[PDB]
């Protein structure tokens, strides 16, 4: 039925997309080989969602893999899980855009655009009733943020009714990985104002904190940050795979959390989270998920929601419960903290209860905030690329590809207006 | 003889549905693969070719996850598999997929369905259509099937089970604007609506059965009572019986106010019941504590216009009447200066059954009320109120715009409920 | 100087619909004072009829606007009035005409006089130019300038039949009814000065907009709806911006221009910068009933406090 088609585009986008697919194909029961090894019928009920049914009990992702350079899919080819692709779905160049949004969007990417538009429609034409696509990508570097841009762009001409879907992690507000992230989010950020129908938020610094203060480890690898972000994926497409007592699908998420076309940049979270040691002295109660869902020091996004008010909640409970329960805490939440929400909305929250829960775990939720203290991300970004602008350094780098000083400008200017909307929409005037 | 059809849309309307099927056939007998083990309840079932009964109901659902449960369950062999009508994509909270875009695809195939089940009927009298105002499907589809029944039928009874909203719980954002706008619709079709307030019931289970975790299951079981307490005339002989067209032509006095509230009484658990001793007068006055009420509104904020009471069990007509009387010397519930005689009052002789595993106890006798009064005007200057802030700044907006409603659709649905509004504060002046 | 004029011209009664047992919804008294049905009491500026022809409504339209578009940033006329008003045919059967090919020859003893035009469609959410076989081009802005349509095509009549040769290939280019949804269509007109001093600047935007249709009640599925409910979120769209220019002493704040193309073509136009008037079309048959007092009647009243300013001779 309402079935989902994955592009991951470039380093981080692919070690996701590779994590995210072992962590879905342990939630279905199905081996590394692809064959099915489960114990429960909801498992297979709607397996159709992500997977394709192969010759012979076999099951292949939905994915896509597209990257510039070859060496990240042959690490995910060679590891685990990687025998589970379809090998026509790896898509790679060979030159690779250096860090260059220039070169990932109009030198290689116009090359490679096409190659992975006739996958894409490959994969599209078999589903059965498409409910959108998902890309997994980030805005620091060349090939993710270009090529996840210029494929989002070409998507939405084709398939301008669907949902599209994006979790992009920015870049850090503290220490910077790459000397041209600015210029290069910003070119980003540009696109995903208006091709995209909603995205995620993530900070690497955010995920370094959860899992050095919450989860108590000693020496996070990319591996947790990535298994963090896998388990929000499958928290927010849990309700098209299970029954529940109440559920909502991507578009049902879109439309009660996004007010306006372009305020669709929300934060999410994950709970509950938890030490090894700490957890024989926890209560796992509806109380307790709904208090550590909305805590500043657990969201995934590098942005202070205590700053601003929130504009829409979405919560999204797995396991068995009362719905009595989530509901009352839903008010509480509400009626505590009236100065965080806004006025002309009221029942800021909305809703959905899932009956199986995570494997392990009796209950679990998954937390979505369209907050207006995204803004400060925004508000950085614009100041540093504003300040590297005016002395031009870099930019040789970016015009040798044919770009012009106009599109920068009309870059900076798209997310100066949408700063000044985020801003101006914590005004009730009444 | 005389026949009732049952429309469940949307997943509020399906689970209501899948509780009262299996309260029916517990009630007369009948297993879950629809073979009776051992003639008066044809009125809801049909033999079908050696000893099996089939429900008369069609389940309608834009989404495949709830009606697919219901295939699968245990009443898989119940339901014609024809009667569960099942789409693709759901309409997403959004009133305008399910009334205009996705609606349209499956209309005539549940019209057809519907006409089909009709045909075999001899007697049918009504329909009963159970959802809910805050949902896409429900408030959408619910409008445009009532529109299309109207043409159709036009003579036949439509009443309905809604889920009306909270004043503060809720589960979705863009609830007032569906609501508004179902109600807008829907005002010139149904000859009869009944609702209840899931806070309420909250609040029923919480502190009559002593439950902190009332699932969406006691729930349904509570509705579930209701109704089947509503078609036991129908069902079961009494004393005096009551049909579906007398409901209409005494609870509403005016086409535009048909809104009654429906209570239940006595809801009570097992360990009060060896104290108690529950008689018609009790029960008859639990049945106008505000605390008891189904609706989150307090009656004692408006007047009364007329009450249907709907007893069954153990119950003697003159207790009945000298309850009645005492109801009406009190002078803490006020009635409409227009309404001298405001009572309609049923008897019947079946007891309320108890489904194993319910969180009720077996009584000898129960009531069931429905009752129209103005305390409703509140919940509309609420729902009014919360329309008037949300579209101000024309939030969501672009969402119904985009497909293909017109932006003065929620103008024309706001001056309907102002004059609504203004007819329910009319009716209640004293002349 | 600040007031925004609107002028509403009620259509003639359609020949079909005359006979066919209907009444009369919109009543008209004078050209300053009008009356619906109910019995709500209206008044927008000048007011037309069936009565005054093509070239009648000159007197209250472009005539005291076009003057002399140079004093100030000038026109800005848009056309509502939804599907079957007549906006389509007011504006590019006659009343376009009295702007050029009819006022082309105004005296040139203080000034010398040339113009730059161009046509442009907001199909679809994105721009083409009609007058030359292009793809969709890209707007961008900048803090110096406005909205740039980059690839644009510019032209330079100099005489008064090329204005018409252009506008004549202007509309056999437009999407025309695959009248029915279609394009926002955008006149641009360029006007210099140079003096035989450096005042020259003014623009004038002429605008004939699409109508909003209702789809499932009255439209069709596939094509022609996705094509449709673009018209109705740039209406929205307008609408918001209308409103937001308008309201209260607030004002300010933040405008959503970029939630459409429409709107970000308007930026300098529909601010307060220049005298513009509006023209809404309404039938005044009952079939339509709804529809023809709405954000099409109703919205018109919060566009008539539309204050601006005109100090800017340049
Ligand atoms: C003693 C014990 O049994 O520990 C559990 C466990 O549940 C705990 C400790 C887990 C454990 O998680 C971690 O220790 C952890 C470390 C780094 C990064 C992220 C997590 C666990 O890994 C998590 C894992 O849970 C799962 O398997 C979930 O289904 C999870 N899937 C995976 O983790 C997974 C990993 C590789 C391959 C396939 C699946 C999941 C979560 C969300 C959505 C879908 C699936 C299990 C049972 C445990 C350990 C092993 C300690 C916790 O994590 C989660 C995601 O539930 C830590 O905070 C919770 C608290 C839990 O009690
Ligand atoms: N009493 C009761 N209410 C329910 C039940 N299920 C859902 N609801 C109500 O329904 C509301 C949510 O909208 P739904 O009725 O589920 O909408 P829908 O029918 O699924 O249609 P969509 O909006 O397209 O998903 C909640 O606010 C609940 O109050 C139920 O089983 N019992
Ligand atoms: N070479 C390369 N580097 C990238 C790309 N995208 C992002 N980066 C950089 O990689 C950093 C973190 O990415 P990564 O560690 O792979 O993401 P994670 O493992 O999921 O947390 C970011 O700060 C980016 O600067 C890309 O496409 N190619
Ligand atoms: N003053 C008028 N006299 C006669 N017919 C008119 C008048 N104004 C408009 N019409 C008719 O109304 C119709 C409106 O179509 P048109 O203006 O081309 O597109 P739209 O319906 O989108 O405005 C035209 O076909 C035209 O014949
Ligand atoms: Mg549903
Ligand atoms: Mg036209």
């Amino acid at each position: 039925m309402r079935e989902i088609v994955h592009i991951q585009a470039g380093q981080c986008g692919n070690q996701i997309g590779a994590k995210f697919w072992e962590v879905i194909s342990d939630e279905h029961g199905i081996d590394p080989t692809g064959s099915y090894h489960g114990d429960s019928d909801l498992q297979l009920e709607r397996i159709n969602v992500y997977y394709n049914e192969a010759a012979g009990n076999k099951y292949v992702p939905r994915a896509i893999l597209v990257d510039l350079e070859p060496g990240t899919m042959d690490s995910v080819r060679s590891g685990p899980f990687g025998q589970i692709f379809r090998p026509d779905n790896f898509v790679f160049g060979q030159s690779g855009a250096g860090n260059n949004w220039a070169k990932g969007h109009y030198t290689e990417g116009a090359e490679l655009v096409d190659s992975v538009l006739d996958v894409v429609r490959k994969e599209s034409e078999s589903c059965d009733c498409l409910q959108g696509f998902q890309l997994t990508h980030s805005l620091g570097g060349g090939t993710g943020s270009g090529m996840g841009t210029l494929l989002i762009s070409k998507i939405r001409e084709e398939y301008p009714d669907r949902i599209m879907n994006t979790f992009s992690v920015v870049p850090s507000p503290k220490v910077s990985d790459t000397v041209v992230e600015p210029y290069n989010a910003t070119l980003s950020v540009h696109q995903l104002v208006e091709n995209t129908d909603e995205t995620y938020c993530i900070d690497n610094e955010a995920l370094y904190d959860i899992c050095f203060r919450t989860l108590k480890l000693t020496t996070p690898t990319y591996g947790d940050l990535n298994h963090l972000v896998s388990a929000t994926m499958s928290g927010v497409t849990t309700c098209l795979r299970f029954p529940g007592q109440l559920n909502a699908d991507l578009r049902k998420l879109a439309v009660n959390m996004v007010p306006f076309p372009r305020l669709h940049f929300f934060m999410p979270g994950f709970a509950p989270l938890t030490s090894r040691g700490s957890q024989q002295y926890r209560a796992l109660t509806v109380p307790e998920l709904t208090q550590q869902m909305f805590d500043a020091k657990n969201m995934m996004a590098a942005c202070d929601p205590r700053h601003g008010r929130y504009l829409t909640v979405a919560a999204v409970f797995r396991g068995r419960m009362s719905m009595k329960e989530v509901d009352e805490q839903m008010l509480n939440v509400q009626n505590k903290n009236s100065s965080y929400f806004v006025e002309w909305i009221p029942n800021n929250v909305k809703t959905a209860v899932c009956d199986i829960p995570p494997r392990g775990l009796k209950m679990s939720a998954t937390f979505i905030g369209n907050s207006t203290a995204i803004q400060e991300l925004f508000k950085r970004i614009s100041e540093q690329f504003t300040a590297m602008f005016r002395r031009k350094a870099f930019l040789h780098w970016y015009t040798g590809e044919g770009m012009d000083e106009m599109e920068f400008t009309e870059a900076e200017s798209n997310m100066n207006d949408l700063v000044s909307e985020y801003q101006q929409y914590q005004d009730a005037t009444a | 003889m005389r026949e009732c059809i049952s429309i469940h849309v949307g997943q509020a309307g399906v689970q209501i549905g899948n509780a009262c099927w299996e309260l029916y056939c517990l009630e007369h007998g009948i297993q879950p693969d629809g073979q009776m083990p051992s003639d008066s309840f044809n009125t809801f079932f049909s033999e079908t070719g050696a000893g099996k009964h089939v429900p008369r109901a069609v389940f309608v659902d834009l989404e495949p996850t709830v009606i697919d449960e219901v295939r699968t369950g245990t009443y898989r062999q119940l339901f014609h598999p024809e009667q569960l009508i099942t789409g693709k994509e759901d309409a997403a909270n959004n009133y305008a997929r399910g009334h205009y875009t996705i609606g349209k695809e499956i209309i005539d195939l549940v019209l057809d369905r519907i006409r089909k089940l009709a045909d075999q009927c001899t007697g049918l009298q009504g329909f009963l259509v159970f959802h809910s105002f805050g949902g896409g499907t429900g408030s959408g589809f619910t409008s445009l099937l009532m529109e299309r029944l109207s043409v159709d039928y036009g003579k036949k009874s439509k009443l309905e089970f809604s889920i009306y909203p909270a004043p503060q719980v809720s589960t979705a954002v863009v609830e007032p604007y569906n609501s508004i706008l179902t109600t807008h619709t829907t005002l010139e079709h149904s000859d009869c609506a009944f609702m209840v307030d899931n806070e309420a019931i909250y609040d029923i289970c919480r502190r009559n059965l002593d439950i902190e975790r009332p699932t969406y299951t006691n729930l349904n079981r509570l509705i579930s009572q209701i109704v089947s307490s509503i078609t036991a005339s129908l069902r079961f002989d009494g004393a005096l019986n009551v049909d579906l067209t007398e409901f209409q032509t005494n609870l509403v006095p005016y086409p535009r106010i048909h809104f009654p509230l429906a209570t239940y009484a006595p809801v009570i658990s097992a360990e009060k019941a060896y104290h108690e001793q529950l008689s018609v007068a009790e029960i008859t006055n639990a049945c106008f504590e505000p605390a008891n009420q189904m609706v989150k509104c307090d009656p004692r904020h408006g007047k009364y216009m007329a009450c249907c009471l709907l007893y069954r069990g153990d119950v003697v007509p003159k207790d009945v009447n000298a309850a009645i009387a005492t109801i009406k010397t009190k002078r803490s519930i006020q009635f409409v200066d227009w309404c001298p005689t405001g009572f309609k009052v049923g008897i019947n002789y079946q007891p309320p059954t108890v489904v194993p595993g319910g969180d009720l106890a077996k009584v000898q006798r129960a009531v069931c009320m429905l009752s129209n009064t103005t305390a409703i005007a509140e919940a509309w200057a609420r729902l009014d109120h919360k329309f008037d802030l949300m579209y101000a700044k024309r939030a969501f907006v672009h969402w119904y715009v985009g497909e293909g409603m017109e932006e003065g659709e929620f103008s024309e649905a706001r001056e309907d409920m102002a004059a609504l509004e203004k007819d329910y504060e009319e009716v209640g002046v004293d002349s | 100087c600040h007031h925004m004029k609107v002028v509403v011209r009620v259509r003639p009664e359609n020949t079909k619909e005359k006979a066919a047992g209907f009444h009369k919804v919109v009543h008209v008294v004078d050209k300053h004072i009008l009356v619906f049905d109910k019995d709500l009491k209206f008044v927008f500026d000048a007011v037309f009829d069936e009565t005054s022809t093509q070239s009648e409504v000159f007197e209250h339209t472009t005539k005291p606007i076009l003057r002399s578009f140079l004093n100030g940033y000038n026109c800005t006329v848009l056309a509502y009035g939804a599907t079957g008003a007549g906006k389509t045919h007011t504006m590019l059967g006659s009343a376009d005409e009295p702007g050029v090919m009819y006022l082309t020859m105004l005296h040139k003893e203080e000034k010398i006089c040339s113009t730059a035009v161009s046509y442009l469609e907001v199909y679809n959410e994105q721009i083409r130019d009609l007058l030359v076989n292009s793809g969709p081009l890209a707007v961008r802005e900048d803090t110096q300038k406005g909205v740039v349509v980059h690839g644009l095509t510019l032209h330079q009549p100099k005489s008064s039949e090329e204005i018409l040769h252009l506008l004549d290939n202007g509309n056999k280019n437009r999407t025309q009814h695959p009248t029915s949804s279609r394009s926002h269509a955008v006149f641009q007109i360029y006007l210099r000065q140079q003096d035989k001093q450096n005042v020259r600047i003014a623009k004038m935007s002429l605008i004939d907009l699409a109508g909003s249709e209702r789809a499932s009640t009255s439209g069709a599925k596939g094509t022609r709806f996705v094509e449709g409910t673009n018209i109705n979120r740039s209406l929205l769209a307008l609408g918001n911006v209308i409103n937001a220019l308008a309201d209260s002493k607030r004002k300010n704040q933040h405008i959503p221009y970029r939630n459409s193309k429409l709107t970000r073509l308007l930026k300098d136009s529909l601010g307060g910068n220049c005298q513009t008037i509006m023209i809404a079309a309404v039938s005044p048959s009952s079939v339509f009933y709804d529809d023809t007092y709405n954000t099409l009647k109703y919205a018109n009243r919060a566009k008539d406090i539309k204050s601006s300013l005109k100090s800017n001779v340049l």
